[PDB]
């Protein structure tokens, strides 16, 4: 069930994120950071924070987009980097994975960007598992598929992007960018279902297990809506298929995923969720969030689980994106458009 | 092919120079590795004699 | 005989119970000190828990040391073996509540260091489950005596 | 004879039933307590329901301890461990209840801290158990004195 | 002799089977409640149907202790034993059965409430297991009479 | 004696397999009922399918109960304990199976009424396997047979 | 004797094999008729050919049954349990077979009706072992039996 | 006796690698199937290879029962249960080994179908194991037959 | 005794390693001739290293049969037992190296048509152990019949 | 003589422990050196904590040995063997908890070594689960020393 | 006898350790020689070395084998014995070892030509286990039967 | 006798100990070797670190080989006999040690050339126990040995 827990690794790890606890941003924290139309009063309420620790260090009353940039690297080197070294055994293995998974989408992103002329070394914020010093820029520079190989060799654990770039060698999904990224995201979602399949018989998940099989939906409906409006391209891999076995099946799931629109998997799909699967791209970004986000709050109160780790890094994230719209609009006078409309971030 | 390529190399190679020699003699089709293969173009190593291999 | 293993099993896995509470409690300890590093006089308090519950073992273990009889009988040694248990398992079961309970108490102390005060009550209620079994213990040692000696 | 291992078998079970229970729930009920700072008396209350089922489980070692006389046989000894047995294992799986309940029933309170005592009523239902093989237990501790097969 | 541990035996399984059932459709009342505290009534019976397992349990236990004589055979033994086996592990499958439908349910309900004497349906059929099973363990024992099972 | 045990494997066995089926079957139907509240009718088809096998153990059970005498040999004592072992074990492996199929079935109930009983059919093809174990289960249980003194 | 233990061999494990087949069968035909609600009929084959030897093994323990008397010597025992195995195992062991074959083929039915012929023959060459057994096993069986001696 | 053993080992096992072979062969063969429909033959070619070796292990049982007297003699029963366990375990080798390369040659069926003799051909070479297995029991059965004369 | 054991052995771990050998080796090869459909002859020449173990293993055992039909005793057994343990072994170890080293070989052999020679030579160690088993066991062979004798 | 099996416990356990402490505490080190190596001074005294388990180890087992001479009774065999065992597994235990502990926080001092004071403290508590066993084993050694009558 | 069982641990496990070291250099030997085509010369050294553990393990088993006979005493029994274990257990070992840095090893001769010989320098202490085992079995073998058993 | 596998154990033991730290320790190397080309002469000290324990092994194992005899009295052959058990499992302890530390001690000469003094220290704290079970050898065999037929 729970509490046969002897992990040297993960209670390391969870005293680190338990302090953080205290500083935690929550719902409340952008609810009141909203209101704000002064540079004072927003700088103010966010200071206490683990992002505020940043702005106490240099007071900065122009709140600009570079300043949030620096606000990132500062951050994600602090909170993630640093402590993955420390840890060692399963608990370091399935860290460094779900980073790592934002991870292989970025690094397509920066070497397809290079072809055209994008950044030779300069990366921007985004939960990532090494810094802009380490890995990521090399990885960069380089054009061909060769050299993507010698540099994943170096960096222990083997990333799975190492697996990725072996099916991507044959030009299963050619070089048209959206049909890469599409199946970046496919074997995303298939190897976290994995990694947590390893790790079940000693924590306990029912909110975790619940919300990894809704992100899932949600990024097949999201592949869809994207896709559509510029047909979607089947034989290649662009279309996801996953485990499902209760009212989804493998057929269903594909078809869902797809540019077809098809009402029957939508049924199955929900039927009491707000997110049915529309041709609105806005009204549905409202809803992903808030679902997204919560499942991962009450996940928290989990503690030298596996399940706690993985809410935490997962929240991180989506609060990275919400920082960065509230301290740019405040910087030029004006209100924000997402965080004023939805109430749980 | 192969037996041609070396027996040239061999005989020919001495004319352009001993720092032109280098050795990395082999072919490699498959894509495991990108060394073993001449053309003047690449730092990796260099042809020893005016040589083109032609592959229809 | 089997009161000698009586001892044995007595000083074994009350070692277990309590070393199993301190190690978990201390990385607990380790890792609130890297944010806020003063909070140490409250997190140091978990870890003395578990170490009382030896005190009380090593009393029931020298006890039936001195309460062997001349060679022992098959029925002596049984008595004196279920002593030696009943102190160590009951000594393990609360040693093991006092190191999940404490750990997440000891991030407790990290976020709020006020409320502190609340997980050391717990604490002290898993306690008792060590101090049922020593009861028991010290009766079991007495009877072996009893008898004219069993 | 067996009937010592019998005793044991009682406090040693109902406390590991306890170190579990009070383990799931502890881990929980830091996590809420560092959140909401006026829950802590809620806490209190889950906590000691597997505390009392030792309690019940040291009355029967003592019927017991006491019931052993001198130089029993096999028989004897049997059906004294038959009754230890049964509020030791009962106590185990009580205890287990307590604690999976406690730790969900810490984000039920957080949530609606109306229904508290809604999840007080959920728990009772796992003590029925404990009552049951505690009467069981007395029932046979009287009868299994024999000193030597009746 | 068996006939203590048969009396054991029923009270080890169907305790831990009562216990998970409470267990498992507990920590999913906990989580629909956050959404609707008004289906407290509707939630609490899929709860309730593990605990009552226990009760019929009792009734074969206290028979079976009453019927335990103070010199007993090999056959008596077995009868006993073979008797407390039977509803303790039907008591640990019925148990493990409402636990599993009760937590999906109580799902059920939270999303739609009318539907709700549908899941009380389901869950009845899981506890016809525990009832076959106490009636062949009673009868076993009634009709067999040695000297009254003695 | 070996004859008693095969009264309670026989209906322990057979009781879990449909548990099993029963708690499986359970999951599915809450789900499917958020899809379509209407499908309470064929909905309780497949949960109850499994636990028609019990009913039939039961009586065998009692037939062996009453056959019983006073003492059984070694010979005697294997065939009434491998006659138990056929009913119980076709139940256990029914009831697995209906549990499977009836579960992942109610997705094709819900969408398509009318291969509704193809579901069933499917199932079905199971039930067979207990009524042969019973059949088998009674004519070893009267040749073995001849009450006391073997 | 030793024979009703070869019954039991037979009638558990072919039991249990036909059950594997129509599970891992059954999810895939219920995976594929809501999608495909007109291929039933053809479904329907590759489910039903793993029942066909399970009816086999029925009859086997049935004809053991009949074949035996109140007891019987060692050397009649023997070939009788032996002769239990060959269906038991065989039948357990193809009907495993015939169920994995069988799933992965009814997705090859949602894609390709016209070609369902062609998985029903990859079924049918896993029925030599089993069908195979039953002849020898039934063989056995009737030779054996003269109750005490061969 | 030690005969019973001898038809227990090489029916079991070499059921089982016949089960294993065709399985595995069978999850390639219907992938592979909706690709290319037409190469059935070829595929069906596999699959059969491992059936064959039940018939012998059967044929040799026959004889093994035939074989086993009531006389009992260690060293000629040994030598029926080493017979037995020759044509199983190198049964359940030849299985193992045939379903790997069934399984990864019916994709190099599909790519490449002109070449689909070499496949066969890697296939084959664990068919030795086989007559290894056969020719070796055979003896042994032979020598064996004596109906353990001590 | 043991000496017939021996036979037994002989043939169980000897096949067991050859199929090893065959599967792991076979799912390399199979997929890699889909690049280049000309490796098929040096690719086979992997998967003949693991066939000839087994040929070895075929005429130990059969001497061993001749030696067996009679009673013996402790003497010839233990003499016999070694033998076949000894192409058991190498069988069983040669067996496992060769798959290992062939998967990996598969790159080897299909890049290096001019190293292939080197792969040969790494397999061609591990047939050095199979030597090693086979001749030190005929050796032992022709020395272990004596009969009887304790 | 079963004392040369205490002697053996005691030295062995320990020295596993001890290992085992090291073994964790060491890999912390190494890397925490590299990243500041100016903690090397602090870094040092948690690895040489798990190894004073050992010390105590050696000097039951010289004791011990010099009075086993060559010839003792069987009954003081028993004691000393028995008193062997409960230092040997103490020592275990407390090995594991110092290496967990050990680990943990020279990773503390890697971020923070302001309070690298308190990560020692831990582990001297720990030091105590070893201290109190060592005590009890050297009372029972010497007054079993008497041949009869401890 | 124990000569047999000294006979059987030496060929058995020294074989074993050399195959596995074979096998696992192989896995990298088969990688590096793709990359470059250049380093066979290397490649062929750090595989071969766990074959030469296998012929001093060859000699060992030999002298044993002539030794061998269960009419001998014990005392040659168990010096048969103390040989085989030795050499075997130790060549297990030193397989091991020379596998392990045996595979890692292979990325130091591609790179570092120079730094070949740093592979060869580890190799060299794992082979010290092999004289280590081989060297008391000798002697051991020279006592069973003087003049090193000619 | 039992002494001969005190002989058994010595060797055994503390050979797995040397190799699973020449191991570990090698992998650390190999890689370095072509991280750093000029670490080769830090590299190598604390790979033969383990390896050095062997030679404390072989001096024991040869005293105790040479004085055994046909049947050695019970007394003296376990002090035989545990002098063994000690030196084996403190060298594979020691080793294991090694190991782990000695992996992770290579990171260390890798970054910082000064902290190499600092890597050698951690595995020469293990070291300590090696050393301590062949003092505890020692002195028992000195007394164990007398010549052949202790």
């Amino acid at each position: 069930m729970e509490g046969v827990y002897f992990n040297i690794d993960n209670g390391f790890i969870e005293g680190v994120v338990r302090g953080y606890r205290n500083g935690l941003l929550s719902n409340n924290q952008y609810i009141n950071l909203t209101q704000c139309d002064t540079l004072e009063d927003l700088k103010l309420q966010l200071s206490s924070t683990d992002y505020g620790n940043f702005l106490s260090s240099v007071s900065s009353e122009s709140l600009t987009t570079s300043l949030i940039q620096e606000y990132a690297s500062s951050k994600l080197y602090h909170e993630f980097n640093y402590i993955r070294d420390q840890s060692s055994g399963s608990t370091r293995k399935f860290m460094d994975y779900i980073t790592y998974g934002y991870m292989i989408d970025n690094v397509a992103l920066m070497i397809t960007g290079t072809i055209h002329d994008r950044d030779k070394g300069e990366i921007l914020q985004r939960c990532h598992p090494l810094g802009w010093f380490d890995t990521l820029p090399t990885l960069s520079v380089a054009t061909d598929l060769e050299s993507l190989y010698e540099t994943v060799l170096v960096d222990t654990p083997l990333a799975p992007y190492f697996k990725n770039c072996f099916d991507t060698a044959e030009e299963l999904d050619d070089m048209n960018i959206e049909i890469i990224r599409n199946k970046l995201y496919k074997a995303y979602l298939e190897d976290f279902y994995n990694f947590v399949t390893e790790e079940i018989p000693e924590p306990a998940k029912e909110c975790m297990q619940t919300l990894l099989g809704f992100e899932a939906d949600r990024r097949s409906i999201n592949i869809a809506l994207n896709s559509l409006q510029s047909s979607d391209i089947d034989p290649d891999l662009k279309s996801d298929l996953l485990p499902n076995i209760g009212k989804l099946y493998p057929l269903a799931t594909f078809h869902l995923a797809q540019a077809q629109d098809f009402e029957g998997v939508r049924a199955a799909l929900a039927n009491v969720y707000e997110y049915r699967g529309f041709l609105e791209t806005g009204n549905l970004e409202d809803h992903f969030y808030q679902l997204e986000m919560e499942l991962c709050r009450d996940a928290f109160t989990q503690q030298f689980a596996i399940s706690t780790v993985w809410a935490w890094m997962k929240s991180k994230e989506q609060e990275v994106r919400n920082i960065t719209w509230i301290a740019e609009c405040i910087a030029q006078n004006q209100r924000e458009r997402i965080n004023n409309y939805i109430s749980v971030y | 092919l192969s037996k041609c390529k070396s027996e040239l190399i061999d005989a020919f190679g001495f004319l352009g120079g001993n720092a032109f020699m280098k050795d990395k003699k082999g072919k490699i089709n498959k894509q495991d590795t990108s060394l073993h293969q001449y053309a003047s173009l690449v730092d990796t190593e260099y042809e020893p004699f005016v040589m083109y291999i032609i592959n229809l | 005989f089997f009161g000698a293993i009586g001892c044995a099993s007595a000083i074994i896995f009350t070692s277990l119970g309590a070393a199993y509470g301190t190690a978990k409690s201390g990385v607990g300890i380790c890792a609130t000190c890297v944010l806020r590093p003063d909070l140490l006089f409250k997190n140091i308090v978990p870890v003395i828990m578990a170490g009382i519950i030896a005190i009380y073992g090593l009393v029931v273990s020298v006890l039936v040391c001195y309460s062997l009889g001349q060679k022992q009988a098959l029925y002596t040694g049984f008595i004196q073996l279920g002593a030696g248990l009943s102190v160590g398992l009951s000594g393990l079961a609360a040693g093991f509540a006092i190191g999940i309970v404490g750990d997440a108490g000891v991030r407790g102390s990290s976020q709020q260091p006020r409320l502190f005060v609340g997980m050391i009550l717990i604490l002290i209620f898993a306690e008792v489950l060590g101090l049922y079994g020593l009861i028991v213990a010290l009766l079991l040692n007495s009877r072996a005596t009893q008898d004219v000696v069993c």
